[PDB]
Order: structure tokens, then C-alpha cells, then sequence
């Protein structure tokens, strides 16, 4: 509809296309099977979002219902999205960066706009994995080194702040971080994480090396494995003490947080990293398919399992908060029991959980003047079960110490670590195939050099810049980037590939095209979404991020073990130099789209 | 034996041996 000339003669044509695959096979990679591509699809869109970020987000924003917000806005954005992507990539047959230059090519931003957010995404994801094969590497031993507290010197007393805080919390901010009390304060390398980070990066350099022929067995196992242990994961955690005590805290209605602003930003921001839309691999993982590939009945299936799964590994998760709440309420109710037996001279198996209140008041009518010295507990349950707890300490510090109070504490323990890892290496498939491909296109090195020399020189460059991450400080750096940057450009990127196909391309000769692969040219359904409604949806999902924006008090957590009134938490206000880095990895990405459109249109004319 | 070093120790040799007969395969695919 916006008038571009040109665009034959830039683009293969449709009368082309019956004979390009059978030159295409040399020169360009292919896949082996159909479950091949359909595996690395679910891959990249099931990672380490599901465990940490959704099932609190499903409970914290009026869980049971957050589902209808979490739905509805899936078959709007999500779907229209995700197909709209599959059926780019099929046609014009390039990878990210090609396809938004061959249509128009003064856009040519969206493709390095995409690069550059895979680039900054990745960077910190390798770095989540090197926390994890952390904590793997620390199992195969019957006590775990995150079960009791090391004593200091003397051996009289344990280390102090092992002993005002938890040992699962001093296992994670002394013995693997070993943190600082700020993010002005930085120290030295801390060689451990760096050898694990080392290790990261060259498990992924091996399953990446020859581009898409590699990553098909990796694929295979690394996306079964992960659902196949979620499974075991569940007939173990609904037989504890807890759950069916942690499933229904996450299905209770509150339909009084529908109506909040903050609502349907996170439950929309969440679709779009669910699926993995505007960072340009789902683009090149589809232009390796046949022509006459259906990419209709693949997007609905990806996003049914997508859809499928979020509630699946929720269920998981809160059924071992539902056991941790349960054994804490247990160990606090049997020491306000231990606390008048040890005053009042009671039998033993005096005064249990049923008798509690009746045996408080038959004390103190009894004697007075005994009972104004003891201390109880107002503990109770809906208060162990509401932690805020979010992005890493539902791993290294809530679930790993659930599974030290189980039967066999060193083997699932081993089969956790090992289905994250799985997950982040799935994700990780993906966002490699982000930054190689856009690398190429703009052929930064000659066409010598075969593949394991570019895919070699992008896992050693983004070792280096990942030593911010292994300094004593090195947490407070990667808390800060992820949520931003990961927004910010999501959003933008993706609003700007639902306008270039409708309005630039032509939907109709989009539709046209389509109908070329499939037939049946598509519903109401889909030119309704295509139109109006997907570009409206994420329109005001863009406007309620500058309204959260503006009032919200941006501060951050840090430990400092030497400060009064120690183990609650710490709110401190970032300092004024760290907008220099919010404007840098959230604004570049976002300024490349119009900056280049800028560029180009003022060089010719 | 500081027990998470030999682990580490057995992983990192698996995953260079891979990395190398997989440079080699690579070259007998010219
Ligand atoms: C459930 C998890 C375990 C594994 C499940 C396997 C998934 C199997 C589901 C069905 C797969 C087989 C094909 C399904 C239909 C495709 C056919 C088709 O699209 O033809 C074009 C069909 C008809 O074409 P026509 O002939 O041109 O009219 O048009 C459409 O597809 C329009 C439908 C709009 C898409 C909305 C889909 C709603 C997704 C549900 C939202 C997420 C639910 C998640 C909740 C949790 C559940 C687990
Ligand atoms: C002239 C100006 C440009 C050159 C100046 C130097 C450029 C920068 C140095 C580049 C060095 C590498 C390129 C060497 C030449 C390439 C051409 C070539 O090799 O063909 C001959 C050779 C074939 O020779 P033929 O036997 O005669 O056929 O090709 C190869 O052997 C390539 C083998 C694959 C090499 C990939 C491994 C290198 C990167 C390793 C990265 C490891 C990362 C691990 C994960 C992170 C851990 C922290
Ligand atoms: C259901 O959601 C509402 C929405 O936030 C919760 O509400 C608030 O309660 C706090 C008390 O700490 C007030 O300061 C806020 O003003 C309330 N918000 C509104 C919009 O009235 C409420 O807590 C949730 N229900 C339950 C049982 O937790
Ligand atoms: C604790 O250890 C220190 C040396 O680290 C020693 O001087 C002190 O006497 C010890 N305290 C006790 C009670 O033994
Ligand atoms: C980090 O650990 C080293 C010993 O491993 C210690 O000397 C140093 O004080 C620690 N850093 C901080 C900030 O406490
Ligand atoms: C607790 O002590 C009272 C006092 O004699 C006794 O009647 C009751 O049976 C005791 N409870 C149990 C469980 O033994
Ligand atoms: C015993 O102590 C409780 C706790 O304050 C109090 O509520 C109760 O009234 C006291 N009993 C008497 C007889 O005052």
C-alpha cells in the first residue's frame, strides 16, 4: 500500500520458485526431517522463562485468572505473530536481515535490530548456564554443600553470617558469588565462575559448530529429555507433605488485579518471550523448509504446546513451594510446642497441633508470671506460601532447598540441574542462530573461512565481554540489563514486522503468495488480526510500558551482611551513571530502526 | 579432592575431545 518501486527484480518470484529448491540444495542447508525443525522450534520457545518468570506472574497478578489475561491476548498477538514469521521466511528464502532488505531496502534496521538483541540476550543467558553446571558440578555427594553451615576458626560456632541468614542462602551469595555490598564495588575475576563460564561457552561451540546440520541431534535430545524429567518431577512432588496445598494458592480468583495497567503489560510482555518473536531465528529456521510446507498447521501446533506447557511446569513448581511451606510451618509450630514443654514440665507427647490454644490457656491459669517469658510464633500458612521470590532464587534457594529435606537428596538434585541446562541450551540453539546468520549477509569476513571459523570467533568474542558477570558485583550487573533490554526491543522489533508485510509488502500480495504454498487462502480470522487488531493490541502494550515507567521507584536488592537489621531485604537507588547503560542496551536496538531509515533515505536524495 | 573439580575435570575432557573430532570431520568433507 506505501508505494515502493522495485520490488520485482529484488525478490524471487512465484513461477521461480518450483525450480529454486532443486538448485538450493547445494550452497544452503536443509533439514533432515519435519520433526527435526518442529524440536528446535519448541526449544527456543520453552526456556527458563517458564520456571522462574511465569508461575509467579500466574499467582502474584490474581493467579486462576491471570490465565483468561495470559489467553486472550495469546490468540491475538501470538498467533497472528509467530505465522505471519513462519510464512516470511518460506517464501523470500533468506534469514533475518535478508528478507526486511529485500523489501525496501532503505528499511534494513529490523535485521540489525534483531542481531543486536540476540547478541545482548545471549550474552547473559550463557551466564544463567554457568550458574546452573555451578551447582551440577556441586552434586555427587551425599551431603549436599548447601545443607549445613561451615564452622570459622575455632570450631565453637558457626560462621556468622551462615547463622542470621539460611546455609541454602549463604551457599549462594558467599559461596558462589561471593557478592558485594554494591554495584560501585567491584573486585577481581573469581576464578571458579570463570572456568564454569568457560565450560558454558565451549559445551556451546560444540553443538553449534556446522550451522543447522549439528544442531539436529542436539536438538533431539536436548528438547525431550527436559519435558521427560519435568514428568518424574511431578509424581514426586504430588506425593510429599504439601501439594494439593501449593496448587490450589495458584488457582485461587482474584478478579480485582484485571483491572491494573501492570496486568496486561507483563502478560503481554510474557507472550512475546514465550515464543521467541522479533529476535530473528524463528525467520531463518523456517527458510530451510519446502516450498509447499504447510506454516499454517505449524504455527497453531507450536503455540498449543507452548500454551500447554507454561501451565504444565506451573503445576511443578508450586507443588514444591506447596511442600517447602508445609515443612516450615511444621518446623515453627514444633518449636512453639518445644517451648512450654521446656518451661512447664510436660509429658512428652503433651500438647501436639490439635491441642495448641486450649493447653496456652490452662498454663497460664494455672500459674502466672511464667507464661510473660516465652516467646511464640505467629506463624502460619498463606504467609510461607507468599514469598516474592523471582528470576534466580526460585532455583538457588527456594527449590534446591526442597529437594535437601526429600529421600534421596543427590540424585534429584543431579536431575534438576540437568533439565535446566537442557532448557538453556535449547535457547541458546536459538539466539546462535540469531547472531551467525545476520553475520554472514553483511559478510564481515571473506567467502573463504568456513563455518567453524565465524561460529569460533562469535564464542570466543562473547567470552570475554562475559567477564562483567564473574566479578564480585557481577550479579548486580546481570539483574540490571535482562528485563530492559529483553523488553524494550521486543516490543519495538515486533511491531515494525506486523507493519512491513501488511503495508509495505501488500497483504495482498502476501495473501496471494501464501495461498501459492498452501491453497486456501487464509480465514477472516487471519485478515482481521493481520489489520487491525494485532497492530492496535501491541500499540497499547507500548503505551502502558511508558506509564509503569515513569512510577515505579527504579531501585535493587543487595545482601550486605554487615548491616543492621540484616536478613529482610534492601532497596538502595541505582546511581546516576547507570542510565548511561539503560540508554545503551535498551535504546540502540530501538534507534537502529528509524537511525538507518534516517541514513539511507538522505544519501540518495 | 575438592569433589566438583573432578567432575568439572571429567566434563571439560569429553567436550574438547568432542570439539576436536568434530574440526577433523570437517575436514574430511572437502
Ligand atoms: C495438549 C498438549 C499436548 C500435545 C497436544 C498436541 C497438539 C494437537 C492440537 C491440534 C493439532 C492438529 C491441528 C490442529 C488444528 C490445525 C488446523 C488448522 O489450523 O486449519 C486452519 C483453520 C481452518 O482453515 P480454513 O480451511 O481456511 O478455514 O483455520 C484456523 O486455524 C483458525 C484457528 C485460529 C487459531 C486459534 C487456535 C487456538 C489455540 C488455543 C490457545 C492456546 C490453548 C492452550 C491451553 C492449554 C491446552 C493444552
Ligand atoms: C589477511 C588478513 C586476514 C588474516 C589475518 C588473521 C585473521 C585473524 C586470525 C584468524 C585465525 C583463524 C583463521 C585461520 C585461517 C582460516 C582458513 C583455514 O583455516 O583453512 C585451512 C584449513 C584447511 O586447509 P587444507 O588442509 O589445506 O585444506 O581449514 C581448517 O583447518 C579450518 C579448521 C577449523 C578451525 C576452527 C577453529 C578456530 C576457532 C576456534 C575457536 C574455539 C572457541 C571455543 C569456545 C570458546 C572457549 C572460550
Ligand atoms: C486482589 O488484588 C487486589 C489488587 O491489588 C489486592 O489489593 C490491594 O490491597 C492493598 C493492601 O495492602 C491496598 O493497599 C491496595 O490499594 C489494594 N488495591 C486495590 C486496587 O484496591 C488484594 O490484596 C488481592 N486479594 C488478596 C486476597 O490478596
Ligand atoms: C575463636 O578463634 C580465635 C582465633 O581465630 C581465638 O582467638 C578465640 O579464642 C576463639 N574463641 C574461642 C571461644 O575459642
Ligand atoms: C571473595 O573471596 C575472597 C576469598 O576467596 C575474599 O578474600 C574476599 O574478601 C571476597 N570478597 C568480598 C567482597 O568479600
Ligand atoms: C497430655 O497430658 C494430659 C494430662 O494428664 C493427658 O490427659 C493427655 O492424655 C496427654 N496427651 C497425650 C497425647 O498423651
Ligand atoms: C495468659 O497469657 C495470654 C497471652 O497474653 C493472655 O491472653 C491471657 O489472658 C493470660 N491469662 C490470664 C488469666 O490473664
Amino acid at each position: 500500500v506505501l508505494p515502493n518501486p522495485g520490488l520485482d527484480a529484488r525478490i524471487p518470484s512465484l513461477a521461480e520458485l518450483e525450480t529454486i529448491e532443486q538448485e538450493e540444495a547445494s550452497s544452503r542447508p536443509k533439514w533432515d526431517n519435519k520433526a527435526q525443525y518442529m524440536l528446535t522450534c519448541l526449544g527456543f520457545c520453552v526456556g527458563l522463562g517458564n520456571v522462574w518468570r511465569f508461575p509467579y506472574l500466574c499467582q502474584s497478578h490474581g493467579g486462576g485468572a491471570f490465565m483468561i489475561p495470559f489467553l486472550i491476548l495469546l490468540v491475538l498477538e501470538g498467533i497472528p505473530l509467530l505465522y505471519l514469521e513462519f510464512a516470511i521466511g518460506q517464501r523470500l528464502r533468506r534469514g533475518s536481515l535478508g528478507v526486511w532488505s529485500s523489501i525496501h531496502p532503505a528499511l534494513k534496521g529490523l535485521g540489525l535490530a534483531s542481531m543486536l538483541t540476540s547478541f545482548m540476550v545471549g550474552l547473559y543467558y550463557n551466564t544463567i548456564i554457568s550458574w546452573i553446571m555451578w551447582y551440577l558440578f556441586n552434586s555427587f555427594q551425599e551431603p549436599l554443600p548447601w545443607s549445613d553451615c561451615p564452622l570459622n576458626e575455632n570450631q565453637t560456632g558457626y560462621v556468622d553470617e551462615c547463622a542470621r541468614s539460611s546455609p541454602v542462602d549463604y551457599f549462594w551469595y558467599r559461596e558462589t558469588l561471593n557478592i558485594s555490598t554494591s554495584i560501585s564495588d567491584s573486585g577481581s575475576i573469581q576464578w571458579w565462575m570463570l572456568l564454569c563460564l568457560a565450560c558454558a561457552w565451549s559445551v556451546l561451540y560444540m553443538c553449534t559448530i556446522r550451522g543447522i546440520e549439528t544442531t539436529g541431534k542436539a536438538v533431539y535430545i536436548t528438547s525431550t529429555l527436559p519435558y521427560v524429567v519435568l514428568t518424574i518431577f511431578l509424581i514426586r512432588g504430588l506425593t510429599l507433605k504439601g501439594a494439593t496445598n501449593g496448587i490450589v494458592f495458584l488457582f485461587t480468583p482474584n478478579v480485582t488485579e484485571l483491572a491494573q495497567p501492570d496486568t496486561w503489560l507483563d502478560a503481554g510482555a510474557q507472550v512475546f518471550f514465550s515464543f521467541s518473536l522479533a529476535f530473528g531465528g524463528l525467520i531463518s529456521f523456517s527458510s530451510y523448509n519446502s516450498v509447499h510446507n504447510n506454516c499454517e498447521k505449524d504455527s497453531v501446533i507450536v503455540s498449543i504446546i507452548n500454551g500447554f506447557t507454561s501451565v504444565y511446569v506451573a503445576i511443578v513448581v508450586y507443588s514444591v513451594i506447596g511442600f517447602r511451606a508445609t515443612q516450615r510451618y511444621d518446623d515453627c509450630f514444633s518449636t512453639n510446642i518445644l517451648t512450654l514443654i521446656n518451661g512447664f514440665d510436660l509429658p512428652e507427647g503433651n500438647v501436639t497441633q490439635e491441642n495448641f490454644v486450649d493447653m496456652q490457656q490452662r498454663c497460664n491459669a494455672s500459674d502466672p508470671a511464667a507464661y510473660a517469658q516465652l516467646v511464640f510464633q505467629t506463624c502460619d500458612i498463606n504467609a510461607f506460601l507468599s514469598e516474592a521470590v523471582e528470576g534466580t532464587g526460585l532455583a538457588f534457594i527456594v527449590f534446591t532447598e526442597a529437594i535437601t529435606k526429600m529421600p534421596l537428596s543427590p540424585l534429584w538434585s543431579v536431575l534438576f540441574f540437568i533439565m535446566l541446562f537442557c532448557l538453556g541450551l535449547s535457547s541458546m540453539f536459538g539466539n546462535m542462530e540469531g547472531v551467525v546468520v545476520p553475520l554472514q549477509d553483511l559478510r564481515v569476513i571473506p567467502p573463504k573461512w568456513p563455518k567453524e571459523v565465524l561460529t569460533g570467533l562469535i564464542c570466543l568474542g562473547t567470552f570475554l565481554i562475559g567477564f562483567i558477570f564473574t566479578l564480585n558485583s557481577g550479579q548486580y550487573w546481570l539483574s540490571l540489563l535482562d528485563s530492559y533490554a529483553g523488553s524494550i526491543p521486543l516490543l519495538i522489533i515486533a511491531f515494525c514486522e506486523m507493519f512491513s508485510v501488511v503495508y509495505v509488502y501488500g497483504v495482498d500480495r502476501f495473501n496471494k503468495d501464501i495461498e501459492f504454498m498452501i491453497g486456501h487462502k487464509p480465514n477472516i480470522f487471519w485478515q482481521v488480526t493481520w489489520r487491525v487488531v494485532s497492530p492496535l493490541l501491541m500499540l497499547i502494550i507500548f503505551l502502558f510500558f511508558f506509564v509503569v515507567e515513569v512510577s515505579q521507584e527504579l531501585t535493587y536488592s543487595i545482601w550486605d551482611p554487615g548491616y543492621e537489621e540484616f536478613p529482610k531485604s534492601q532497596k538502595i537507588s541505582y546511581p546516576n551513571w547507570v542510565y548511561v547503560v539503560v540508554v545503551i542496551v535498551a535504546g540502540v536496538p530501538s534507534l537502529t530502526i528509524p537511525g538507518y531509515a534516517i541514513y539511507k533515505l538522505i544519501r540518495n536524495h | 579432592v575438592s569433589i566438583w573439580l573432578i567432575v568439572f575435570g571429567v566434563v571439560m575432557g569429553v567436550i574438547v575431545v568432542g570439539i576436536v573430532i568434530l574440526i577433523f570431520t570437517g575436514i574430511r568433507d572437502r
